[PDB]
């Protein structure tokens, strides 16, 4: 079919709007509420033989701080990836000069691929995803409390005001669905607030490791 | 049709305040509402996550692995949290929160699921002398 | 205040556990200085609000000036400020428990010296504490339900 | 300075001030009270506290490797 | 046999045995469980 084809791509790119969002990107505030027929009117009616062909889909993107560092998003077409279509993609990025990168994989990679993307560590980073992952926004969920990253700035007055270091913290490994959503690295230190009934309010850390 | 794994699935609508839908009115007053709910047998909640009217945010499973893959840490932690206080609060019995809180807090620190059991012991930064207590005391101390 | 409570509480029940109980010491004050809650009071109500104001800054559970040690003491005891704030307002102040000048003072330095020794003791085996605390509710528990 | 720690003489610390002061007591130190007719070792070691008058410092050690000293007349009995 | 050695250092933070902070506050208040009764916050429940 395509009308369940055509509200998921609809929901996917919904969801995507939202997360370089909150990783600090400038996106146009009616991109966030895009509904479902002014989104089945710009890119067309169906993608099954249509003008959607999961390509016209790709976004690009700039910071807020800087015009210069952008992140781009790709939407592969065959089902698993391969080797060189990747390489397809890291000489488009070769070309326009960005190196914050995401594949929207479809349903699967290669074990060759997952060597391929490894490889390239002190330059074009990517993300790999998948498209089942990304069809609802796990951070509106009712468990999941609000992240907040933390600057390399802040992270020092910590460790300075508890006379920590940064070995004594709770630690979280990044491979669980909200380090990923965030794009975090280790060595970082993420920020929970939750509410609870004791006090109001309780402000935790995390080090993503 | 359907999902491979869940077999048969019930409706009803509650009575108690539990599972009702409370909304604060135009009046500000607390409201509360009954709606329908569904419960299976069996779990694979990544799909039925993603499904049409289907509410994506107060949906939950009772498997914490399942939530570990799926949805993150935290979430583990509160839900671990929640079935606890609701196994406890059964019999009408209390007990405080900060226990509840500490035991979930320290069940879920070195942030992967370490069971308390043999074998989710065995691993942490521990000292020599205390892993000779269980068991293997001859071998890991030959290793020390 | 009001509308952060509704977001901390959102099933919308009121049973809270807190420290030092607050309609208790207010029903003492009315008794250990004989108030008759019949006649005009002379508590002035902006004694009431800079009281209150002095008192909250009193409480400290996070010791430090700079901040992100400054916004932690105010994440700590935000809940007791609210309900110390709503219990304790001017108009309930002058409205029902009509206290006097006198009967004030004695309750503000109550709270403060009954907080103070709520505060946990740096050295108990808090982790022993929790473990058999949550072990012998186990044994209440059904074997199969 | 700069004493981050509590000024209320804990739970724990009274129970050891009273249990060495009495022990020293026992061994035939000098007293710092004008007692009568007391004799029980532990029974004087009680009310040389009520009086602030135990000649001895509390190190408490922070988790950091620090510490500081308080004398026992500088803290708040707790009870 | 987990939990034995978690307890309350002389800076108010709730320290594992090699030191790994597990709370920043005991019980993310600060309070001993033993003073504290239950109240009601009555704010909360009423109208506009």
């Amino acid at each position: 079919d395509d009308e369940e084809e055509t509200y998921r791509l609809w929901k996917i790119r919904k969801t995507i709007m939202q997360l370089c969002h909150d990783r600090g990107y400038l996106v146009t505030q009616d991109e966030l509420d895009q509904t479902l027929e002014e989104f089945k009117a710009q890119f067309g009616d169906k993608p099954s033989e249509g003008r959607p062909r999961r390509t016209d889909l790709t976004v690009l993107v700039a910071h807020n701080d800087d015009p210069t560092d952008q992140m781009f998003v790709f939407f592969p077409e065959e089902p698993k990836v391969g080797i060189k279509t990747i390489k397809v993609y890291c000489q488009r990025m070769q070309e326009e000069n960005i190196t914050r990168a995401l594949i929207v994989v479809q349903q699967g990679m290669t074990p060759s691929a997952k060597q391929s993307l490894v490889d390239m560590a002190p330059k074009y980073i990517l993300e790999q995803f998948l498209q089942q992952e990304l069809l609802i926004n796990i951070t509106e969920h009712e468990l999941v409390p609000e992240h907040v990253v933390m600057t390399k700035e802040e992270v020092t007055e910590l460790l300075a005001r508890y006379k920590l270091r940064e070995n004594q913290l709770p630690r979280i490994q990044a491979g669980d669905p909200v380090a990923r959503y965030f794009g975090i690295k280790r060595g970082q230190v993420v920020k929970i607030i939750r509410p609870s009934e004791t006090a109001g309010r309780y402000i935790t850390y995390r080090l993503v490791q | 049709q359907g999902i491979e794994q869940i077999s048969k699935v019930y409706m009803h609508l509650p009575q108690t305040d539990n599972k009702k839908k409370i909304i604060i009115t135009e009046d500000g007053e607390f409201k509360a509402l009954q709606e329908w709910i569904l419960e299976t047998d069996g779990v694979s909640l990544m799909r039925v996550l993603s499904e049409k009217d289907v509410d994506p945010v107060r949906t939950t499973s009772n498997d914490i692995v399942e939530i570990f893959t799926v949805l993150g840490i935290e979430a583990v932690r509160k839900a671990l949290e929640r079935e606890l206080y609701h196994v406890i609060s059964f019999d009408g019995s209390y007990v405080n929160y900060r226990h509840l809180a500490l035991l979930c807090d320290t069940m879920t620190c070195r942030g992967h699921l370490m069971a308390i059991t043999r074998h989710g012991v065995n691993r942490q930064d521990t000292g020599p002398l205390m892993k000779c207590s269980f068991e293997e005391t001859v071998d890991v101390l030959m290793e020390a | 205040d009001r509308e952060v409570l509704r977001v901390i509480f959102p099933t919308g029940d009121s049973k809270v556990v807190l420290p030092c109980n607050l309609l208790r010491m207010i029903w003492n004050a009315q008794k250990i200085f004989h108030i008759n809650p019949r006649l005009p009071s002379d508590l002035h109500p902006i004694k009431v609000v800079e009281g209150v104001k002095e008192l909250s800054k009193k409480l400290v559970i996070v010791n430090g000036d700079d901040p992100l040690s400054r916004q932690a003491q105010e994440n700590a005891t935000l809940l007791f400020n609210i309900h110390l704030r709503s219990t304790l307002c001017s108009r309930r102040m002058a409205e029902e428990f009509r206290l006097s000048g006198e009967a004030f003072d004695w309750l503000l330095g109550e709270i403060e010296s009954k907080f103070n020794q709520a505060i946990a003791h740096p050295g108990e085996m808090v982790g022993a504490l929790a473990a058999q605390s949550l072990g012998e509710p186990a044994t209440q528990m059904t074997l199969n339900t | 300075q700069k004493r981050i720690t509590t000024p209320y003489m804990t739970k724990y610390e009274r129970a050891r001030v009273l249990g060495t002061r009495a022990l020293q007591i026992a061994m035939c130190a000098p007293v710092m009270v004008e007692l009568e007719g007391e004799t029980d070792p532990l029974l004087i070691a009680m009310k040389e506290l009520k009086a602030r008058k135990i000649p001895i410092i509390i190190r408490r050690y922070l988790p950091d490797g620090s510490y500081e000293d308080w004398g026992v007349d500088e803290l708040i009995i707790s009870d | 046999k987990s939990m034995e050695s978690v307890m309350v250092k002389y800076d108010a933070t709730v320290r594992n045995s090699i030191n790994q902070v597990v709370q920043l506050r005991y019980g993310e208040d600060g309070l001993a469980g033993e003073s504290v009764e239950f109240q009601n916050l009555a704010t909360l429940k009423p109208s506009n």
